[PDB]
């Protein structure tokens, strides 16, 4: 949470990143979402939310995988798929 | 840092069964290795539960085996699982050797040579096992096969009487054959590990006989799942035999108790000895017949020295493919002759098949490999 | 989301413990239903014949 | 000769029916995993 | 999995050794040997012996007491 | 002496693993009951009845 | 299938058809004098009259 | 028979003292000795089981 | 590049027996590990040659053992080598455990924990072995020790009858005990390898309990030759017993055939069970007595959790030295009591010795270690 407040605020620092954010946000959200709203959205996140929201996207889902270079030891896809759940849980 | 990768015991399991680089490539003919392991532990497990009720005395040995089959809760499945698993052990052995012969896998000298020891050890184990229920085939089986040693000049007689316990097959013979038959599968199990140890040094061969490092896949999950399927087919093949035809592959004569005064008219080996039996009796000489028998299995150790071909596998070698199948069909011929009495057509064609067995491996297959080299301008 | 394999996965298969629980509960009720069926097939293909069908001839 | 006769044939029918479930099921399990390899596509892209 | 050349770090230590064929197997075997065993015995007797005498006393008493108990006198 | 593992994070970590450890017990109880044909418990189960009447 | 082979194998170690359901024993009472324990065999394990 | 300190029975395995009722009095054993099902046919014979 | 160093089989031998870095330092108390191996193969070899003539039926089992001792050429040495080797196996076990306890070798958790399994397995093996000749001690030995399971609530009775083969010790009991007693030494042998595998991970401890990497010597020729000498002392100790006093450590009552109606007056364990026997019967409770017996050997697995001392070895710990010897002498006390009848002085002093066994390990030795820490300002 703290890392994200620090990233958000440290990013919106200069005319250029703020101008980008005005421009981009009006294309994507249709508003500017003010800094105090993000903080409200960040503050709501606790451990239960992280467990819920990560499970939703990560747990037992098929990854897309891209490999370039000396990749003989890159695990087989079945074994990457198997890394997406836990037998203990 | 993985628990699977660095724990001193799991290390061994991981580098054999999980992370082991295996060819993308290996067919159903590669299933027989794991199937031999399944066969080994099946025979160990049933054999243990049979040993819990078997008595190794001549007066009582037949009675204990039938006590198993009638009185012991589910003693019948255990007994006939054991009996048909021994035959399953031989079907898998022969497939496994033939695969090795075809695909040039014998070029792994140590793996192959240990394999030859494994064949001889499992043959000697299963001979002993058949002696145990003390039927008619048990007794004369014990008589003939022990007497093969009597062909060693000067000391052979002393040797046969040394393993017998006296001048004839007796009380002493059966009690030690139980002891020898108990331990030898565990010795086999230890040699199976050394077999695997020498193999892992190179990894597997494949259908093409071309090096497959360019395209290895992890043993798990691919060959773990292909092995499970293959084992489930082995269970079908076994459980068809015990549950629908328990005595198809055995002899009815082993259901009469042993009798030292009468050898039966019809006597043949267990099906899986019939080719070697046919070879030995094709020679009307004592020393030559047993020397041919020894040579019929010990020949496999010469096969690497006789590989002439510039290719490893028989996949791209049609002349060799033909002569391989002539070898299988000739072996099928020899097991047919083994099944028949020593009378007119059978004596000659069995003699010719014996000659062809040795001529194919020694002369005809090495020459085929040279011709095939010359045809590819090699 | 109406579909039944989906609700099977959502309620029972997603977690490995629930997956194991559904297998063991599944194995109990299979053993009953299969042994019920396979005996009843074997008994029907051997219509009289067995001591279960002979039983009533020799008394109580 | 064989008092087990009726019991072995009962277990046999169970064996055949079980195997008629398990053989296509384990086959599908093995095919499902081998999917990734059996449908894979190779391209060779050397320089210049 | 431990090998010579990989064990540990040692600096500044000289070891002088002689060949087995240059030297006696029993150099001063009784002259130095006996004084040593006595020294080793003295070092450990107070630690090893007193539990075993404590066994010995409970042994001697216990056997004696059991013997005496299966006799009568005035009855 | 085990005081390393006592604090707010380990309290949360135990709380997270509780539904799972409960379900693994529920797996094992039924599995023991099924493997042994535990007569005491299976008399209750309304359709699993090998004993007549 | 695992349940079945494992149970069948487990069952082979337990008491076979060879040993089930053992019978009574008749003992004459006046054959023992007043103050003695008499050692009979019953069901394979000693009976004390 | 006729051993131990309650006039009945002594097991020499781990020092079980039974009385002439067959009841456990001293030593490790949890329960009194197994009373069988029996009857007297009149008063000459006893049949047990 | 050495053949000894790189050959896949000799590799294993070299890294265990030849080039293995070992402390300059380890005394005669380290000889017992190899001696246990010698004991294991001695028992395997004699046990095999006894199995060649032994029959596992109740009618004939006593007769076969005496047939070995009278009729079988040199059957008597083999039988009593086996008998006294089993006792040699126990002398070496107890020395080996005590060495480990004294020198803090239990801090190798896996090596030690496997060692505890090895103790329990060799105890169960030797119980089975003693059942085999079907003497009086064989039968009641089989009765009592199997019945320990009957203390498990609800299912214990079903379990005892499950391993018996029926309502009593019988025909079924002896045939399976031969089978169980045959295989278990090979299972032991496999666990002995895993024991060694976990050990090689750290190498050996030494008398000081201080790390010895600063002064390692090659296993060969130093500990190859020290092991040979040690084995030659083991042969003396064994061959003194078989040739001058074959029955000193056994029971005369096992020379009368088994008799289900009479348990002998005098009955005691084999000498090497006497301490544990003394512990169980010190408790006038069924469940508590067997729980104490289990706890008397399973306690060794708690010893690592109870090590309070800032030093590994007892060499520089005089308070601990005293209390170690109190433990040995108390164990010597318990084997004396085990030998005596359950009567007046013996009941109480055996109860006090039982209490002292558990108080020494649980309370008194951990407290000694703390005091010793405090005295060195640690
Ligand atoms: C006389 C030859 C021979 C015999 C008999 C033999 N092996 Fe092999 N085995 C080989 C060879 C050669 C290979 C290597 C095959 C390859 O890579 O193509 C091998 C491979 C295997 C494999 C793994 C790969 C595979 O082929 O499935 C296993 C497992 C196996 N052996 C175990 C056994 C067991 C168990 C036995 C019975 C005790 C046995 N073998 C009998 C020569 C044999
Ligand atoms: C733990 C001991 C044990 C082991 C291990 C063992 N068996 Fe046996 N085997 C027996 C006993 C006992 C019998 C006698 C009962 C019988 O005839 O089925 C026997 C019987 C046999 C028979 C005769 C079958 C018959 O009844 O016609 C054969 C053949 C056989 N064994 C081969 C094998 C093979 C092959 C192996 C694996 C290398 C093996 N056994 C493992 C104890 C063992
Ligand atoms: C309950 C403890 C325990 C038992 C029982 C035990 N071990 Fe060990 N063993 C150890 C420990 C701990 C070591 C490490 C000793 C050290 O380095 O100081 C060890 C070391 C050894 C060694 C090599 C070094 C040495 O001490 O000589 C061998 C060999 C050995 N064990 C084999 C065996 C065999 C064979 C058995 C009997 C089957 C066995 N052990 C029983 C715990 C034990
Ligand atoms: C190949 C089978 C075999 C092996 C291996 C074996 N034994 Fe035995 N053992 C026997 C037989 C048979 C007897 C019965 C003959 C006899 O009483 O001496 C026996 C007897 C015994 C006896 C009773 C000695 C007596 O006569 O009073 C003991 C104790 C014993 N074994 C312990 C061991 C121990 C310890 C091991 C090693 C862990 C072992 N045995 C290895 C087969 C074996
Ligand atoms: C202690 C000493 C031991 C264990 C010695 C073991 C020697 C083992 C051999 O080598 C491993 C051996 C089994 C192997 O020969 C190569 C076989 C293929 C031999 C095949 C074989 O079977 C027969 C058989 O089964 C019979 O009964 C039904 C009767 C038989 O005559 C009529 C024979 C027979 O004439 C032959 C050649
Ligand atoms: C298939 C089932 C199996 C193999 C079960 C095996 C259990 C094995 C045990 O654990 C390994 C066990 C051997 C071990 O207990 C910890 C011993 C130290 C027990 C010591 C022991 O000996 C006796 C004995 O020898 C006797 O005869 C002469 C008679 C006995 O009563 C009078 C005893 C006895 O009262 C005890 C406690
Ligand atoms: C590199 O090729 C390999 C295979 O691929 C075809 C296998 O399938 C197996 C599996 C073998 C088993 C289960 C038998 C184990 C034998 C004993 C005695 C425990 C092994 C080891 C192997 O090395
Ligand atoms: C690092 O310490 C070691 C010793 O130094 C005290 C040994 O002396 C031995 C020798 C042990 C032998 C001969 C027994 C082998 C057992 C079996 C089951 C084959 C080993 C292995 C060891 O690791
Ligand atoms: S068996 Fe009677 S006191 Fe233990």
């Amino acid at each position: 949470k703290n890392l994200l407040r620090n990233a958000l605020v440290s990013h919106l620092d200069g005319t250029t990143p703020v101008c980008e954010d005005i421009g981009r946000s009006l294309l994507t959200y249709g508003r500017r979402i003010p800094l105090a709203e993000w903080e409200s959205r960040i503050a709501e996140v606790d451990a239960r939310v992280v467990r819920e929201v990560c499970s939703k996207y990560f747990y037992d889902q098929c990854p897309a995988v891209a490999g370039f270079g000396p990749i003989e030891q890159l695990p087989d896809y079945n074994r990457i798929r198997s890394g997406m759940f836990w037998l203990r849980f | 840092t993985n628990i699977r990768k660095s724990h001193p015991l799991m290390k061994i399991v991981n580098n054999a069964f999980i992370d082991l680089p295996a060819p993308s490539n290996i067919s159903s003919w590669w299933n027989f290795g794991s199937l031999l392991g399944i066969c080994l532990i099946l025979q160990i497990l049933t054999g243990l539960f049979l040993a819990m009720h078997y008595t190794s005395d001549t007066t009582t040995a037949f009675s204990s085996v039938t006590h198993i089959c009638r009185d012991v809760n589910y003693g019948w499945i255990i007994r006939y699982m054991h009996a048909n698993g021994a035959s399953m052990f031989f079907i898998c052995l022969y497939m496994h050797v033939g695969r090795g012969l075809y695909y040039g896998s014998y070029t792994f000298l140590e793996t192959w040579n240990i394999g030859v020891i494994l064949l001889l050890t499992v043959m000697a184990t299963a001979f002993m096992g058949y002696v145990l229920p003390w039927g008619q085939m048990s007794f004369w089986g014990a008589t003939v096969i022990t007497n093969l040693l009597s062909a060693i000049p000067y000391i052979g007689t002393n040797l046969v009487e040394w393993i017998w316990g006296g001048f004839s097959v007796d009380k002493a013979t059966l009690t030690r054959f139980f002891a020898f038959h108990f331990i030898l599968p565990f010795i086999i199990m230890a040699i199976a590990m050394v077999h695997l140890l020498f193999l892992h040094e190179t990894g597997s061969n494949n259908p093409t006989g071309i090096s497959s490092d360019v395209d290895k896949i992890p043993f798990h999950p691919y060959y773990t799942i292909k092995d499970i399927l293959g084992a489930l087919l082995l269970i079908l093949a076994l459980m068809l035999l015990v549950l629908f035809a328990p005595d198809l592959l055995g002899d009815p004569d082993n259901y009469t108790p042993a009798n030292p005064l009468n050898t039966p008219p019809h006597i043949k080996p267990e099906w899986y000895f019939l080719f070697a039996y046919a070879i030995l009796r094709s020679i009307p000489n004592k020393l030559g017949g047993v020397l041919a028998l020894a040579f019929s299995i010990l020949i496999l150790a010469l096969i690497p020295l006789l590989h002439t071909s510039k290719q490893r596998s028989m996949m791209f070698r049609p002349l060799s493919q033909c002569l391989f199948w002539a070898l299988v069909a000739d072996l099928l011929t020899l097991t047919w002759i083994g099944g028949q009495p020593v009378e007119h057509p059978y004596i000659t064609i069995g003699q010719l098949a014996s000659v062809l067995y040795f001529l194919l491996i020694l002369v005809l297959m090495p020459t085929a490999g040279t011709i095939e080299n010359k045809l590819l301008k090699w | 989301a109406p579909t039944l394999t989906a609700r099977l996965y959502s309620l029972l298969f997603r977690r490995t413990s629930t997956f194991a629980l559904t297998i063991v509960v599944g194995a109990l009720f299979f053993e009953r239903a299969f042994d019920q069926g396979a005996d009843a097939i074997y008994e029907h293909i051997n219509e009289g014949k067995l001591w279960k069908h002979i039983k009533h001839k020799y008394e109580n | 000769a064989e008092p087990e006769h009726d019991h072995r044939k009962r277990m046999g029918l169970k064996m055949l029916l079980m195997m008629g479930l398990l053989l296509p099921l384990v086959y599908a399990m093995k095919r499902h995993k081998w999917s990734v390899l059996k449908s894979r596509k190779l391209a060779y892209r050397p320089p210049k | 999995g431990r090998q010579f050349g990989h064990l540990t770090r040692v600096r500044h230590v000289i070891t002088y050794s002689l060949s087995p064929f240059e030297q006696r197997a029993f150099p001063h075997y009784f002259s130095k040997g006996i004084p040593n065993v006595l020294r080793r015995t003295r070092a450990c007797i107070l630690r090893v012996a007193p539990p075993f005498v404590a066994f010995y006393l409970v042994y001697t008493w216990g056997t004696q007491e059991f013997e005496k108990s299966k006799r009568k006198n005035p009855a | 002496m085990l005081t390393r593992f006592l604090g707010p994070r380990y309290r949360q970590l135990a709380r997270n693993w509780v539904p799972t450890a409960s379900l693994w017990g529920a797996v094992g109880a039924v599995g023991l009951v099924w493997a042994t044909d535990w007569r005491l418990i299976l008399d209750w189960v309304p359709y699993i009845n090998g004993k007549f009447k | 299938a695992a349940k079945n082979v494992v149970s069948q194998f487990v069952s082979s170690m337990s008491a076979s058809a060879d040993v089930l359901a053992m019978s009574k024993i008749e003992i004459k009472l006046s054959d023992i004098p007043e103050g003695k324990n008499m050692a009979f065999k019953w069901r394979g394990k000693p009976l004390f009259v | 028979a006729n051993a131990g300190d309650f006039g009945g029975y002594y097991c020499p395995c781990h020092g079980s003292h039974y009385d002439a009722s067959g009841r456990i009095r001293k030593g490790p054993a949890p329960l009194n000795l197994e009373v069988p099902s029996y009857e007297f046919t009149s008063d000459d014979m006893v049949i047990v089981g």
